[PDB]
C-alpha cells in the first residue's frame, strides 16, 4: 500500500489511517467550496486565499 | 545543528541473466531476524532506529541535492540531468542487452535521449529544488515523511523571535543581526515547554532540598558594604545565611520560616519575635509559629509561664498582650511586585515577587500606617514590673534602629530579589515547600540581622556571576524536561495496573529491575542533573529512579509527541505492514513437486518459488493450513506432507540469492528436521536461477531430482524492468539562499 | 497619518480599538462639501483650477449633527485622516473607542435605519480608490453585524459586483479570520518609487500627498518605533506576541 | 578608497553562508552600533534523540 | 548631526549608580533630541527615577512620561526635556564640479 500512502498523504496533508473514513484533507475540504463558489453570486466564499 | 545532506538514498540494485533475456531491479534493504512468540510491535521499534540510521534520517536534516547535475551538450537542451538515483545508463544499458537477445533493432537516438532525460532536477515558485530520480519505493516513502517531520522545526528567524520577545529583559544590549540572516535566516528550534511538575510533585523534599541549596550558595556570595543583654549578643557570623533566608522568603511563595526561642525568654527574644513579625512576609509564617511568636512576648512582658498561654487561642493571646500595652501583635502581607518581563518556562504568564521587608513600593514606608504610634506606647509602658521603664526603653530604642535600617535598605534588596526571582520558573515558584525545616534562624541571628542590616554591593563580577548561574539554569531546566518526557513514555510503554496477587507482584518486581538494569547500562538514558536531585537524600541514584518511576506507573500527565518519535513510528508500521520488504514472511507453502501451483512467472525464473498470493484452492480443493505450534507437535507429519499444506502462526525468515547463470533452482537445506522431541523448519535460502526453457537436462533434473518444494509470497522488493517507470520518484530539496542561525539569541550581555 | 500606515486587517482592528472616538471628529469648522470651488495651483497653471470639495479630502468639514454623519465621519477618518465637525455628541460616545461604536451594542447609538447606498454616495466612492474602498467596506461589515444585516450587506455587494470583488474577507466575531487575511490597506508608507516634493491638481490629490511627504518625516522621526533595535524597551502590555487578540473576538 | 579594508573579497564567496561568515570576521573594521560580545539567551529547550 | 536617521542609545544596569546618572544626564543634555527615540527618552527618565527618587525598575515600569517627570520635578530635578540641535547651513564651494 506504499504508492497509495504517498500519493493520499501529499493530497490530504495527514496519513491515511485505518478505522478512518479518508475524506480527502483540507484540500477536499477547498476544492469543494471553491465548486460552491463558482456556480453561483450568492454562494459564500469561506475559504482563505492563504 | 542542522545535518546537510548531500545525495539521497535510493538502494536500488540491476540483476539481469548472461543471456540477457530477463532483468529485475531490487530494493535491498537488508534482513533483519524476528522472533516468534512476542511481540512484533516492540521488536519493529528496535529496527526502526536501526533503519533510520541506515537511511540516515535519525537526527535533524535538510537535504542538499540542487547541485548533483550537469548538462548535455545539445543546444536546445537546457535541462538539469541528476546524477543522483539508479544512473539511467544501467537501464539503458539493461535494455540494450535485451533487445540484443531478441534479434531486435538496438534503441534509437530519440529513445536514448527520452531515457536518459528521466533523472531531472527543476526549481519550483518557492525556489526549492526537486529531484526526479530511480529508487526504491519503500525508501521514497521514509525519506520523505522523516523531512515533514524535521521541517516542523524549521522557522524563520523573525518568526523565532516573535516567540521569544516577551522574554527579554531591558538590561541587555539588542543584537544586530546581518541583513542576510533577517531576509534568509532560518533556524532549527524545538519550541515544546516540557512541564518539570511530575518529578516535582513525586518528589516535593528532594526538589525543593535541590534548588534551595543552590540557590543559597549564590545569594552567600553577594558584596555588602537589660540594654547590655542585647548589646552583648550581636554576631555577623551567619549575617550571610540570615541574607539567604530574606531573599529566598520574598522569591517564593510559601517558603516557610521557623525559629526556635529558648526555654526562659529575655529581652533578646522578644526583640527577635517582634521583628520576625514586622519585617517578614505573613505568607512565609504560619498560623503555629504566630502563636508561639506571641506565647514568647506574653510569657516575657506580661511575667506568665508557658504553661498557662499553652492552652490560648490567638484571639485571647492579642487581648492580653494589648492590655498590657504591647500593639505589636499583627503580622503583615507583603506587597507584590510584578516583574517587568515574562518569566522563563512560563509562556503567557506573569511573574511577581514580595517586596522585602514590608515596605509598600508605592509609599516606600512600612505597610504600618501606626508604627510610629506604636512605638510611643512602646516607650511609656510599664512592663515585667512596677515602675522603671527599662524594658519599654530598650525595645523602643531598638525597634527605631530596625525602623531606619530597613527603610533605607529596601531598595538594594528589592533588586537582589528581582535578579534571583527571574532564575525559577512559575511552577517552581508556586509548587516548591519548606519541608523538613532544614532553615531556621536563631533569635540572636534574627535581631543581630536587623540591627546590623549591611547595603547590598552590586558589583560587575556580581553581575557577571548572576548570567553564568542564568545559562546553567536555562541548560539544567532543558535537560530536565527532556529526562521527564523519556521517562514517562518508558513507563507508558513497559508498564501495567497492579493486581493483588502473588503473581502480578512477582511480575512487576522483575519486569522493574530488567527496565533499571537497561537504563543504566552503557551510557544512561538519564541524565546526571536528576540523578544529583534523586541522589540528595542519601539514596543510590539507580535505587532513586526506580522508586520514581514505580510512582509514575498510571499517570495521565500528557506528552508532547516529537518528531522522532512520529518517525520512528512510521517506519515501525511498515515494518509490519510490509514484511517481504525486509525478509521476513508469516505464511509458507510446501508442496510435492507433481502437484501443479500457480507461480509468479513475471521474471523469468526457473521454478519459481514465489507466488502472487499464497492459492486458496488447488486442485478444486481448498489447501489445508496448519500452525507451527501444531506442526511441530505432530507424529503423522509423513501423512500430512504428502498432500501439501501451508504453514503459518509463524514469522519466517527467509534468503535468497539469483544467480545469472542457468540451473536447478533449490534451496541450501532441507525443508525439515524430524527430531525425538519436535519438527523443526531449517533456514530457508533459495537458489534462483533464470531459464532457457529448451535445457532438457535442467528440464529433467528438476522433475525428478527434487520431490518437494517450498513456496513463499512474490517480494515487494522485486520489480521486473519492464516496470522502470515505477520508480520514479521525487524529493524536495529546500533553496540553496537560506543561512542556519546557530546562536539565535537576540541580546549580549553588557549593563 | 497613523490611520493611513495601517497596512493589514489585525493592525488596522487594533488600532481602532486602541483610538477613541473624539480622533474621528474635529473641532474646526471647516466648509461645505458639494461645493464647486476655484482653487489657486500656480505651479501648472496660471488661472484658478476647478474642483469640487467633497467629505472624502482630508480636511475638516461641517456635518449633520445625527447618527449617519457620525458614521459618515467615522469613515472619513478612516479612508482620509480627517473628519468632520459634529460637536456636542457628549462624554459618554467620545471617550469609547471607534471599534466599539461599530460593533457593540453597549454604546447606545443606534444604527440598524442606515442604508449602504447612500452612505457610498455621499462618502463618494466612484472617487475612491482600491483601498480607500476596502477599508469602508470593512466598516459596513462591522456595522451590519453589529445590527445583525448580514443579509443585507450580502444583496448590496451582490448589487455592486467590483465591490463584491475587493470585499475583505473576515467575520467580524472571529479573530482567526483577521490572522488570516492578507488584504494590503495601506493608504500611506515608504514609497518605492520617487516621491518628491510637489503638488497635484486635485483637492483629494495635494491632500494625501501631504499625508504621504509627512509619513516619510514622521517614519524617520524619533517618534518612530524601530522594532529591530529597541524591542526589549516595549512594555510588556504592547509588546507584538501571537497570542493577542481583540477583546470580545 | 571606499574602504580601508573591504568588507569581503566577492571571488572568494561561493554562496550566501560565506557572506556572512566574512562579515562577522571583517566587523571590527567597522564601525559598529554594537560591539558583540557574549550571547545571552532566554529560552532553551533539548528535544529527545533517536 | 551629519545624518539625521541615525540614533544614539545606551543601556544601563540594573541598580544604576551615580555614573549611569551622569551619563544620560549628558546624553539628554548635548546630544541632539531628533537623535533620541521615544523609547529611550523614557528609559533615561526611568534610570533617572530609579537612583535620585529611591525606587526599581519593576515599580516604574508602566509609568508614562508624564508620570516620570513629575517624579523627578517634584524631587528638585529639571533634566526631564530633550532639547532640539540647530542646523548649521553648510555649502561645498563648485571647483571643478556642480556644489552641493
Amino acid at each position: 500500500d506504499v504508492p497509495f500512502v504517498q500519493a493520499y498523504s501529499k493530497f490530504a496533508d495527514d496519513n491515511p489511517r485505518h478505522l478512518r473514513v479518508k475524506t480527502g484533507g483540507k484540500m477536499a475540504n477547498a476544492l469543494t467550496n471553491v465548486i460552491r463558489s463558482y456556480y453561483s453570486i450568492n454562494a459564500p466564499a469561506i475559504v482563505p486565499q492563504v | 545543528e542542522l545535518i546537510k545532506v548531500p545525495t539521497i538514498p535510493h538502494n536500488l540494485v540491476l540483476i539481469q541473466s548472461d543471456n540477457g533475456k530477463h532483468a529485475l531491479i531490487k530494493e535491498d534493504l537488508g534482513q533483519w531476524p524476528v522472533e516468534t512468540g512476542i511481540s512484533l510491535v516492540n521488536q519493529a521499534g528496535v529496527f526502526a532506529v536501526q533503519l533510520a540510521n541506515k537511511l540516515g534520517i535519525d537526527k535533524p536534516f535538510v537535504l542538499d541535492a540542487g547541485s548533483n547535475y550537469f548538462t548535455d551538450t545539445s543546444f536546445i537542451d537546457t535541462r538539469k540531468y541528476c546524477t543522483d538515483g539508479l544512473s539511467p545508463r544501467e537501464i539503458q544499458k539493461a535494455l540494450n542487452r535485451q533487445r540484443a537477445y531478441y534479434d531486435r533493432p538496438e534503441l534509437t537516438i530519440s529513445e536514448n535521449k527520452t531515457l536518459l532525460s528521466q533523472s531531472i532536477i527543476y526549481p519550483d515558485a518557492d525556489g526549492n529544488d526537486v529531484s526526479i530520480i530511480f529508487s526504491g519505493a519503500m525508501s521514497h516513502a521514509i525519506f520523505t515523511y522523516a523531512q515533514s517531520q524535521w521541517n516542523k522545526n524549521i522557522i524563520k528567524l523573525d518568526d523565532y523571535i516573535r516567540e521569544i520577545t516577551l522574554t527579554v529583559p531591558k538590561q541587555y544590549r539588542p543584537r544586530r543581526f546581518k541583513e542576510i540572516e533577517h531576509t534568509h535566516g532560518y533556524v532549527y528550534r524545538e519550541l515544546n515547554q516540557g512541564s518539570l511538575l511530575p518529578l516535582v510533585d513525586a518528589n516535593l523534599k528532594e526538589s525543593s532540598s535541590y534548588y534551595f541549596k543552590k540557590l543559597m550558595s549564590s545569594i552567600s556570595n553577594v558584596p555588602v558594604d537589660h540594654v547590655s543583654m542585647l548589646t552583648n549578643r550581636l554576631t555577623t557570623a551567619n549575617a550571610p545565611t540570615v541574607r539567604a533566608i530574606t531573599v529566598l522568603t520574598c522569591m517564593f511563595k510559601q517558603f516557610r520560616i521557623g525559629m526556635t526561642y529558648a526555654l526562659d525568654p529575655n529581652i533578646m527574644d522578644v526583640a527577635a519575635a517582634t521583628c520576625m513579625l514586622l519585617f517578614r512576609p505573613a505568607q512565609s509564617i504560619s498560623d503555629e509559629q504566630y502563636r508561639y511568636c506571641l506565647q514568647t512576648m506574653a510569657v516575657f512582658l506580661t511575667n506568665t509561664t508557658y504553661d498557662i498561654v499553652n492552652n490560648d487561642t490567638i484571639d485571647v493571646l492579642k487581648m492580653k498582650l494589648r492590655n498590657q500595652g504591647w500593639p505589636f501583635v499583627e503580622r503583615y502581607n507583603a506587597v507584590e511586585i510584578d516583574m517587568s518581563v515574562e518569566p522563563l518556562r512560563s509562556p503567557g504568564q506573569v511573574g511577581r515577587y514580595y517586596n522585602p521587608f514590608n515596605i509598600d513600593p508605592l509609599t516606600k514606608k512600612h505597610v504600618e500606617d501606626r508604627l510610629e504610634e506604636f512605638i510611643n506606647q512602646v516607650q511609656v509602658g510599664r512592663f515585667r514590673n512596677a515602675s522603671g521603664n527599662a524594658v519599654g526603653t530598650t525595645l523602643a530604642a531598638f525597634l527605631r534602629a530596625c525602623r531606619d535600617k530597613t527603610s533605607a535598605n529596601w531598595r538594594g534588596y528589592s533588586v537582589l530579589v528581582s535578579r534571583y526571582r527571574s532564575l525559577i520558573p512559575n511552577e517552581l515558584f508556586e509548587s516548591l515547600r519548606n519541608i523538613s525545616g532544614e532553615y531556621n534562624i536563631n533569635p540572636q541571628d534574627e535581631h543581630s540581622f536587623f540591627f546590623a542590616l549591611a547595603q547590598i554591593n552590586a558589583d560587575d563580577e556580581f553581575i557577571g556571576a548572576i548570567d553564568k548561574e542564568s545559562a546553567e539554569y536555562l541548560d539544567e531546566y532543558a535537560t530536565l524536561a527532556r529526562d521527564i518526557s523519556n521517562s514517562l513514555t518508558l513507563v507508558k510503554a513497559a508498564f501495567g495496573p497492579l493486581e493483588r496477587t502473588s503473581g502480578s507482584i512477582i511480575n512487576h518486581a522483575n519486569n522493574l529491575n530488567k527496565v533499571i538494569n537497561h537504563v543504566f547500562a552503557d551510557k544512561p538514558l538519564i541524565s546526571e542533573t536528576m540523578l544529583k536531585i534523586l541522589t540528595i537524600d542519601g539514596t543510590t541514584g539507580k535505587d532513586g529512579y526506580r522508586n520514581w518511576l514505580d510512582k509514575l506507573v498510571g499517570h495521565n500527565y500528557p506528552v508532547y509527541v516529537e518528531p522522532v518519535v512520529n518517525i520512528m513510528n512510521f517506519i515501525s508500521a511498515r515494518f509490519v505492514a510490509d514484511s517481504s520488504y525486509f525478509g521476513y514472511t508469516n505464511e509458507i507453502m510446501i508442496m510435492p513437486n507433481h502437484i501443479n501451483v500457480p507461480v509468479d512467472d513475471r521474471f523469468g525464473f526457473r521454478d519459481s518459488p514465489f507466488c502472487t498470493s499464497l492459492p486458496r484452492t488447488i486442485m478444486g480443493n481448498d489447501v489445508r493450513r496448519i500452525s507451527y505450534n501444531v506442526f511441530s507437535m505432530m507424529e503423522d507429519i509423513d501423512d500430512v506432507i504428502s498432500e501439501g499444506f501451508i504453514l503459518y502462526d509463524a514469522y519466517f525468515n527467509f534468503s535468497y540469492d539469483i544467480m545469472t547463470t542457468d540451473g536447478v533452482t533449490r534451496l541450501k537445506e532441507d525443508i525439515l528436521i524430524v527430531t525425538d522431541t519436535g519438527n523443526d523448519i531449517k533456514p530457508i535460502h533459495f537458489y534462483i536461477y533464470f531459464e532457457n526453457r529448451n535445457d532438457k537436462k535442467l528440464r529433467y533434473e528438476s522433475k525428478m531430482n527434487v520431490s518437494y518444494r517450498l513456496y513463499i509470497k512474490t517480494p515487494a522488493c522485486l520489480l521486473p524492468l519492464s516496470d522502470y517507470m515505477r520508480a520514479q520518484h521525487d524529493y524536495v530539496s529546500p533553496s540553496s539562499s537560506r543561512v542556519y542561525i546557530k546562536d539565535p539569541a537576540v541580546v549580549y550581555t553588557r549593563s | 497619518m497613523d490611520v493611513l500606515s495601517k497596512g493589514s486587517l489585525k493592525e488596522l482592528l487594533a488600532h481602532l480599538e486602541k483610538t477613541p472616538l473624539e480622533e474621528a471628529i474635529s473641532y474646526r469648522i471647516g466648509t461645505v462639501p458639494y461645493q464647486n470651488v476655484l482653487i489657486s495651483r500656480n505651479e501648472y497653471y496660471n488661472q484658478l483650477y476647478p474642483d469640487t470639495t467633497s467629505l472624502i479630502d482630508g480636511v475638516s468639514r461641517e456635518g449633520q449633527r445625527n447618527v449617519n454623519g457620525l458614521i459618515m465621519s467615522i469613515i472619513s477618518y478612516v479612508v482620509s485622516g480627517s473628519g468632520h465637525y459634529i460637536p456636542n455628541i457628549g462624554f459618554m460616545l467620545l471617550r469609547r473607542s471607534i471599534l466599539d461604536i461599530l460593533t457593540k451594542h453597549d454604546t447606545g447609538l443606534v444604527t440598524n435605519n442606515l442604508n449602504y447606498g447612500i452612505i457610498a454616495r455621499n462618502l463618494t466612492v466612484s472617487k475612491m480608490n482600491c483601498e480607500q474602498r476596502k477599508r469602508m467596506l470593512i466598516c459596513f461589515k462591522l456595522l451590519a453585524y453589529k445590527d445583525g444585516n448580514q443579509n443585507d450587506y450580502e444583496i448590496y455587494l451582490n448589487q455592486n459586483i467590483p465591490l463584491k470583488q475587493i470585499a475583505p474577507n473576515f467575520i467580524p466575531g472571529d479573530m482567526r479570520t483577521v490572522i488570516h487575511n492578507q488584504d494590503q490597506l495601506a493608504i500611506v508608507g515608504i514609497p518605492a518609487y520617487r516621491l518628491t516634493q510637489s503638488t497635484e491638481l486635485s483637492i483629494r490629490d495635494d491632500n494625501a500627498k501631504s499625508y504621504k511627504l509627512g509619513y516619510v518625516d514622521w517614519y524617520n522621526s524619533n517618534s518612530f518605533l524601530r522594532e529591530r533595535s529597541e524591542f526589549n524597551l516595549i512594555r510588556l502590555k504592547d509588546r507584538d506576541t501571537k497570542y493577542g487578540k481583540l477583546n470580545g473576538w | 578608497k571606499l574602504f580601508e579594508t573591504s568588507p569581503f573579497d566577492p571571488l572568494t564567496i561561493k554562496n550566501n553562508q560565506d557572506v556572512v561568515d566574512k562579515l562577522y570576521a571583517t566587523q571590527s573594521s567597522s564601525i559598529q552600533e554594537v560591539v558583540p560580545t557574549k550571547t545571552f539567551a532566554t529560552e532553551l529547550q533539548f528535544g529527545v534523540t533517536s
